[PDB]
């Protein structure tokens, strides 16, 4: 369970430094596993029976394009599929997006999903974006998506009026704002949307897990920017096998219970223990993980749970 | 779903 899929976040560095990004990514940015390290790992899950899918994320993949062919082609003997997520900024040369594009069709990528709104603007030319999606016509066996995260006050309405005809066939997302890393400090939080409340718990579930194994060192059970600044690791050890992690993954009480129970299991005991302010749990949500994120952002948080989730494991097993 | 958000 959990075992088909594993992403690999690279390198915090970024050639952008977007305000709303839920990892602070910069030029500047210094987290990151070292390379042989990444090599090892992906060494692995190329040669791991059930894996089907290897994602790459950052900060910026295209970055140290060099490292990522040579990581690509690592997976290439043993057949995987790949996906990227790329802000684009490479597509400013439409030589440089040929041949790109040529790597990625022999190297078994099955979705590129580039990432294009007012955030990302001040760093990459919308002309850099509309080189690649027209390009993308050339590949139909490469999945191509945009996303683009936005606020009340920057909704991207232009953005995608300026990106002309290259995004006809392209299926494009708009998403709201996680406040989490440079969006907690750098957005005002009466700008991202609110969809949700604590008094709609009946909607409160986790879409589902997906292994990731981050820039920080750490693994963590799904890939939202939320999950970043909990405490909710899989990773016990330097080298740890991806049977451990799923392993450690399918039996963790916490997400046992997450999955089963949905949110209202932990609201609940914050409601009856009047501890939603003491938490800081806000009170409207752009998301579900944004719940999540205020859960079990601190070791404190998650260890008051433990009595309660230690009755319910006694209880039904 | 946003358990893929960021691939
Ligand atoms: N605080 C946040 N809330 C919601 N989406 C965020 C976010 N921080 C980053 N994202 C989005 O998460 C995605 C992956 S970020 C890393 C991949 C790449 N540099 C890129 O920009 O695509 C991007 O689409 C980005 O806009
Ligand atoms: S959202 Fe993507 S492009 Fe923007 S700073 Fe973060 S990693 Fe870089
Ligand atoms: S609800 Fe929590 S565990 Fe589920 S995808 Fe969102 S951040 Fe991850």
């Amino acid at each position: 369970m959990y075992n088909k899929t594993v992403s690999i976040n690279l390198d915090s560095r970024c050639n952008a430094s977007c305000d709303h990004c839920c990892f602070s990514s910069s030029p500047t940015s210094t987290t990151r596993m070292e390379k042989e390290y990444i090599r090892e790992l992906v060494t692995e899950f190329a040669k791991n029976k059930t894996i089907q899918v290897i994602s790459f994320t950052g900060g910026e993949v295209f970055l140290d394009y060099k490292f990522l062919k040579e990581l690509m082609e690592i997976i290439k003997p043993y057949e995987k599929q790949i996906t990227l997520i790329s802000n684009g900024f490479w597509g400013l040369s439409k030589k440089k997006v040929q041949e790109y594009f040529h790597d990625m069709n022999s190297l078994n990528v099955i979705a590129l999903t580039i990432s294009y709104d007012e955030y990302h603007a001040p760093f990459v030319k919308s002309s850099s974006i509309k080189n690649i999606l027209e390009h993308s016509r050339k590949y139909p066996d490469i999945d191509i998506s945009l996303n683009m995260a936005v606020t009340k006050d920057k909704m991207s309405n232009h953005i995608l009026e300026e990106l002309g005809d290259s995004i006809l066939g392209v299926k494009i997302t708009k998403f709201p704002m996680i406040s989490v890393g440079a969006a907690k400090t750098r957005i005002k939080q009466e700008n991202i949307h609110k969809f949700y409340s604590l008094e709609d718990e009946d909607s409160l579930h986790c879409p589902g897990y997906d292994i990731v194994y981050h820039h920080d060192g750490e693994i963590y059970p799904c890939c939202s920017p939320a999950i970043f600044e909990t405490k909710i690791t899989l990773r016990e050890e330097y080298n740890q096998s991806f049977e451990r992690t799923v392993e450690k993954l399918n039996s963790n009480l916490l997400l046992f219970i997450l999955r089963k129970e949905g949110f209202k299991w932990f609201l609940n005991i914050l409601k009856e223990n009047n501890k939603i302010e003491e938490f800081d749990i806000p009170y409207e949500f752009s998301s579900i993980c944004g719940v999540c994120g205020s859960l079990f952002n601190s070791a404190e948080k998650i260890n008051y749970f433990y009595p309660y989730m230690e009755k319910y494991y006694n209880e039904n097993f | 779903k946003e358990n893929r958000w960021i691939l």
